[PDB]
DNA sequence: CACAGTGATGCAAATCAAGTGTGAAGCCAGACAAAAACC
DNA sequence: CACAGTGATACAGCCCTTAACAAAAACCCG
């Protein structure tokens, strides 16, 4: 596998 | 029998109802949060009371997770007390 | 026997900091098992 | 140009829903 990135999950208190 | 309301149910007899939303709340908040379970039903009853249109008692539960605004200091009442013209006795 | 203030004072009553180590209780587990209000 | 009300009315602004496109940052590795 090929790691392909992304904006990293942020923890969902911290989502708007 | 048909069946009866869920907030009148107790705290025991709601399981055999909600027995299966829970693991589908549980394996998809694992697969994608990275395992929050009280913070998962709480962003979604918060999306649930603002699609409602009841932000105070959206606003009443963040005030219930974070710090409590009960209590004012008593220079802010003194403030309100004497520019509001009320007595001591009010 | 008018009745709800008007605020400072002072006495009583309620709460609480603290030790650390207990009790009491809610509740997780999935499954096994009677009351009961309708056809 | 006194100034802080006194209450009702009116209106505006901000915030949900639908669902699809968009400006844009956060890492991956050719």
């Amino acid at each position: 596998h090929i790691n392909k990135g992304g904006r990293p999950r942020q923890h969902l208190l911290s989502l708007t | 029998r048909p069946r009866q309301h869920l907030l009148s149910l107790t705290r025991r007899a709601q399981k055999h109802r909600l027995r299966e939303l829970k693991i589908q709340v549980k394996e998809f908040a694992d697969k994608e949060e990275g395992g929050d379970v009280k913070a998962v039903c709480l962003t979604l009853f918060l999306l649930a009371l603002r699609a409602r249109n009841e932000h105070r008692q959206a606003d009443e539960l963040e005030a219930i997770m974070q710090g409590r605004g009960s209590g004012l200091q008593p220079a802010v009442c003194l403030a309100i007390r004497v520019n509001t013209f009320l007595s001591c006795s009010q």
